[PDB]
Parts: structure tokens; C-alpha cells; sequence
């Protein structure tokens, strides 16, 4: 069959700067059925280019596609704030992995904090601890649950926002999930977060019952 | 002009069937093949087949025949998509589409929501994350919900800088949940006053939860 | 020994016709394995019409009293990779389907696999040595969905679900 591999998965780009989104088919396709999309967050694909290089109607003339055989590219002359969304390349009913466009700018080190189970909570038998990572970028962070020395597994959630539409900032949040048994077994809870943007990592703890 | 309005959100349980409708306007419908895309949460496009509404012949993609059925209505220019023996991994927003000749999809309709899942409608428990010793964070915690969405509010939209609503997770229970945060001047504790606002609209709850130091 | 198809309403003695070519839909989506599934066309009317291959009788899935090959069977298609472009196959050697008068026409077992055996060969040609599979059709309108065909101003639909459940390797 046709396997349409774009990269990269996730495009970071300065506002103004060039894009250049690449589609590898895994055989030699004809440029008469390579088409491009764009799909912002809560909305459907919009056709951008058809036939590998023809514009649709409505769109920007800073759009543009070109290639052939194997190799096709969906170039964005000035990226604009606006562009931010996730590009799909078609070949008839095959689609691309899809390639995310970002906003890129200079780091920025997260604020992290940290907040005990409420008491309300624990009555129902179930602790929530919460790490908070405020205001950062580039989106890869890591962050550990160490409870009493042990690093946790399996019970985190991580929730990461949208792109921030003003700053181009990331907000993440972990949510480590403990039933009030175990809970109450350990005393020292602690996140440990590793970023670009910290010389060091940052460590937020609290005893449980101060 | 061509417009596609598709059927309304759909939850269901697993083992159940759905249909979702997708009525077209601004042509003539037996003109052009009817597709449909499926698009799992955080996932990319995948076809699910197309349909010639001329005639009702349908081509299933491989991995969704056996429990996909497509038909249409030629007096109301509706087509239909039927998914039948829902799993738990179906839960995935629909779309129907049309090409500007076949494959060329340059109009879409809306999408439809499918969620599948054995859980029944619940409000949330909203909890506090207390700030404690320039800048002070605080928020909510918006626990165990079925379905999405909640909105949060603080302040009644008096207070909308710094605020960060967290999009929802999946428990393993099958309940959602999610945080909102908002980072305050630590001399703003105690004088201010900071209430989030949570709203669940399939289930009617409206709590107002003050969040408090220690 | 035969085929036996069921007919509504019964073709009569005199609508028998020979089978010249067929009309296929290859079927989209990702297989598991190396195996190709293809079915009645799915399409319309356009897809039979853009075929050439018929005669003057209006026909669906099955191309009666139609344009014969020369010497070997012949695959067409605009392409190859599009599955919304139905598959023109026109047989070399014609395959008579005899209608008895009771609601059910006849066709040989084995002189209709042997053409589906010529027909996966060249299907090969395209997709490569691979498992070639006939499936029923996906469903459609009573005239598409049936091997539907006129005879004499009336219209005879007869359900073709025996003539591709096969699998040629
Ligand atoms: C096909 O040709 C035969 C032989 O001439 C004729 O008897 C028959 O009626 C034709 N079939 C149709 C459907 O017209
Ligand atoms: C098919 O064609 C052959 C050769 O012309 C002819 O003898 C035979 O009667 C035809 N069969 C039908 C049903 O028309």
C-alpha cells in the first residue's frame, strides 16, 4: 500500500520564519492526488493545497506545495500566529502522521508548586497531590513523584494547556493519585522538575500534617 | 453554498450501536461520493469508507468492515453512518466530508462527537488547592465527572489574568478530571476574596468553592 | 455443478445472455496481510458507461451480450491506487449464463472459476503476487447491489452473492 510519513512530528518556528513540512510516501506517487490540510484545535481539516502544488480556493497565496515521486512539501512563506495547527498530507484514503506547528520562543524556566490533599478529600478517602509547572517553554518537562525517597510510577496524571495565545507559553500540571491508607503511610512528598529553562532542578516537598 | 451539518454528540455503552446523520446542502447530493473520517482524541485521520448516494454502494476500509453500515436518504440529502459492537478504544469525533471531486475534501462537516463508555451522567467534587507560604498560586480541583465538559470561572470573570483551566483527563475509573490555576501577589491573601466557579451542565451542578490559606 | 442464481421476476428462456466482462471495486482501507479483496462495483451508472466494454443491453456487475477480449483477459482502470475508480475487466472467452423460466438462472462451477482464476492473474499484474479475494457486494440500491439487466422492456434482478466468495493464491 501508500504509507505518507511526515516530519517532524512537532515544528517549532519563530513568528515570521520560514516553514518547510516535508510528506515521504513509502513508493512513488503521482503529484495529482497529494493533497495538504490544516486542522486547528476544536475544528475540522481544512483543505489548504490539492493536486501537490494547486491552491485552493480561499487561501493565503503564502501557501505553497511542491515535489514529486516520493518526496512533497508544504511550504509557509511567513508563518503567521494564526498558522499554529497540525498539517495532514493525503494520498485517496491515506493520511499523514501529521506535523504540529508551534510557536517558538525564548526559554522561559517554569514557576513549580506544590499542594498537599485538602482534608475535605481525604474524609472521602481518596489524596490528590498536585505539581504545578506555570509558564514555561519549550513543552518537554519531566517530572517525578518521590514519596519517602521512592520514585512513584503508574499513579500520575500529567495535563499539559494549549499554547498560551500571548506569551507562547506551556502550563503542565501532575496529579499524583493516592488512596488516604497510603497516603498517611509516608511523610515527605516531593516533585522534582527537570527544564531547559532551570540551571538546576527544582524541588517543591511538604510533610504531611506540617 | 456547500455546507454539511452533521448529528449531535453521542454517548454511548460499550456493545451498543450509534448512527450519526450528515445532511448536505447547496448541491446536488447525488453528485458526489459521501466520506467519513474518523479522528480518535489527540490522534490523527483515518477513512472509514465512502458512499455513492446515486446508488448506496459502499467501499468499507478493511479495519471497519463488519460493524460499519452506510446509507442515505435522497429526499432530505442526509446520509448515515452506523457503527455497531461500540468498544471502550471507538470512543472518536466522526466526520463526513466531500471532495471537490472525489478525494479533494474541501468541505467538512462540524464532527460528532462518540464517546463510549459504561459510566452514567455525575456532577463533580470540587476541592481546593490552598495556597500556603512575590507571586502565590492557587486553584480547584474539579474531580470525578461524567461527561465533558466543565467550565471554571473565577470571580465571576473578575479575574481572568494568570488563570489556567487545565484540559480534563481520563481516570481509570472512567471519571474526568481537571484543574484550574491561577497565580496571585502573595499580600492579595487573606484581604482578597478567590472563588472558582464550576458548572457541569449534563448534570446541573453549580458550585462556588472559596479557596482559603491553611 | 452449477451456479445457481436466484432471479426476480424470471428471466425467460430468451434473455440468456453471455457473460463478456465484468465491473469491479477494489476494497480501501489497510489489510493485515498480502491479500487484495475486491467486489461488485459500488459505483453508478458512470462507471459502467466509461467502461466500453458493453454491448446494446443495459446491464449492472455482470457486461451481457459485450465487447470480448481478442485473445487474453483485460483489466482497465483511470487508476490503479483510486478505489472510487471502479475495475473493467472484459473476458476473452465468454461465459453463457442459461435462465430456465422459474426464477433462477444457471452458470457452470467450473467454467466461472476458471475465469475468476485468469481474472486474479492479471489483478496480480497491478498489485503485486498477492492472495486475490471475491467478496459479495458491500450493499446498494436493489439494481446495483443484484446483477440487474432489461430483456424485452422488462428489468430482471438477480442476487450475484454465489459468483465471488472465492480466494485464489
Ligand atoms: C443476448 O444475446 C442472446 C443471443 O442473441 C439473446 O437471445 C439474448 O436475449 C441477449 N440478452 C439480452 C439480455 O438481451
Ligand atoms: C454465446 O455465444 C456463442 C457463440 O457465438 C453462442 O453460440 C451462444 O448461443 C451464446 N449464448 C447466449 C446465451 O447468447
Amino acid at each position: 500500500d501508500i504509507v505518507l510519513t511526515q516530519s517532524p512530528g512537532t515544528l517549532s518556528l519563530s513568528p515570521g520564519e520560514r516553514a518547510t513540512l516535508s510528506c515521504r510516501a513509502s513508493q512513488s506517487v503521482s503529484s495529482s492526488n497529494l493533497a495538504w490540510y490544516q486542522q486547528k484545535p476544536g475544528q475540522a481539516p481544512r483543505l489548504l493545497i490539492y493536486g501537490a502544488s494547486s491552491r485552493a480556493t480561499g487561501i493565503p497565496d503564502r501557501f505553497s506545495g511542491s515535489g514529486s515521486g516520493t518526496d512533497f512539501t508544504l511550504t509557509i512563506s511567513r508563518l503567521e500566529p494564526e498558522d499554529c495547527a497540525v498539517y495532514y498530507c493525503q494520498q485517496y484514503e491515506g493520511f499523514g502522521g501529521g506535523t504540529k506547528v508551534e510557536i517558538k520562543r525564548t526559554v522561559a524556566a517554569p514557576s513549580v508548586f506544590i499542594f498537599p490533599p485538602s482534608d475535605e478529600q481525604l474524609k472521602s478517602g481518596t489524596a490528590s497531590v498536585v505539581c504545578l509547572l506555570n509558564n514555561f517553554y519549550p513543552r518537554e518537562a519531566k517530572v517525578q513523584w518521590k514519596v519517602d525517597n521512592a520514585l512513584q510510577s503508574g499513579n500520575s496524571q500529567e495535563s499539559v494547556t494549549e499554547q498560551d495565545s500571548k506569551d507562547s507559553t506551556y502550563s503542565l500540571s501532575s496529579t499524583l493519585t493516592l488512596s488516604k491508607a497510603d497516603y498517611e503511610k509516608h511523610k515527605v512528598y516531593a516533585c522534582e522538575v527537570t527544564h531547559q529553562g532551570l540551571s538546576s532542578p527544582v524541588t517543591k516537598s511538604f510533610n504531611r500534617g506540617e | 453554498q456547500v455546507q454539511l451539518v452533521q448529528s449531535g454528540a453521542e454517548v454511548k455503552k460499550p456493545g451498543a450501536s450509534v448512527k450519526v446523520s450528515c445532511k448536505a446542502s447547496g448541491y446536488t447530493f447525488t453528485g458526489n461520493y459521501i466520506h467519513w473520517v474518523r479522528q480518535a482524541p489527540g490522534q490523527g485521520l483515518e477513512w472509514v469508507g465512502w458512499l455513492n448516494p446515486n446508488s448506496g454502494g459502499t467501499n468499507y476500509a478493511q479495519q471497519f468492515q463488519g460493524r460499519v453500515t452506510m446509507t442515505r436518504d435522497t429526499s432530505i440529502s442526509t446520509a448515515y453512518m452506523e457503527l455497531n459492537r461500540l468498544r471502550s478504544d471507538d470512543t472518536a469525533v466522526f466526520y463526513c466530508a466531500r471532495g471537490l471531486w472525489q478525494w479533494e475534501f474541501r468541505y467538512w462537516g462540524q464532527g460528532t462527537l462518540v464517546t463510549v463508555s459504561s459510566a452514567s451522567t455525575k456532577g463533580p467534587s470540587v476541592f481546593p488547592l490552598a495556597p500556603s507560604s512575590g507571586t502565590a498560586a492557587l486553584g480547584c480541583l474539579v474531580k470525578d465527572y461524567f461527561p465533558e465538559p466543565v467550565t471554571v470561572s473565577w470571580n465571576s470573570g473578575a479575574l481572568t489574568s494568570g488563570v489556567h483551566t487545565f484540559p480534563a483527563v481520563l481516570q481509570s475509573s472512567g471519571l474526568y478530571s481537571l484543574s484550574s490555576v491561577v497565580t496571585v501577589p502573595s499580600s492579595s491573601l487573606g484581604t482578597q476574596t478567590y472563588i472558582c466557579n464550576v458548572n457541569h451542565k449534563p448534570s446541573n451542578t453549580k458550585v462556588d468553592k472559596k479557596v482559603e490559606p491553611k | 455443478d452449477t451456479i445457481t442464481l436466484p432471479c426476480r421476476p424470471a428471466p425467460p428462456p430468451h434473455c440468456s445472455s453471455n457473460i463478456t466482462g465484468l465491473i469491479l471495486t477494489r476494497q480501501g482501507g489497510y489489510s493485515n496481510a498480502n491479500t487484495v479483496i475486491f467486489r461488485p462495483s459500488g459505483g453508478d451508472w458512470r462507471d459502467i458507461a466509461r467502461c466500453q466494454i458493453a454491448g446494446t443491453v443495459v446491464s449492472t456487475q455482470l457486461f451481457l451480450n459485450g465487447s470480448l477480449a481478442e485473445e487474453e483477459v483485460v483489466i482497465r482502470s483511470e487508476d490503479w491506487r483510486d478505489n472510487a475508480k471502479s475495475i473493467c475487466v472484459q473476458l476473452a472467452t465468454s461465459v453463457e449464463i442459461a435462465c430456465t423460466g422459474a426464477g433462477h438462472c444457471a452458470i457452470s462451477r467450473a467454467k466461472w472459476a476458471n475465469t475468476l482464476k485468469q481474472i486474479a492473474s492479471k489483478l496480480r499484474e497491478q498489485y503485486g503476487a498477492k492472495t486475490i479475494i471475491f467478496k459479495p457486494s458491500s450493499g446498494g440500491d436493489p439494481e446495483f447491489v443484484n446483477h440487474s439487466f432489461n430483456c424485452g422492456g422488462e428489468f430482471f434482478y438477480c442476487a450475484s452473492t454465489q459468483l465471488f466468495a472465492s480466494t485464489w493464491f
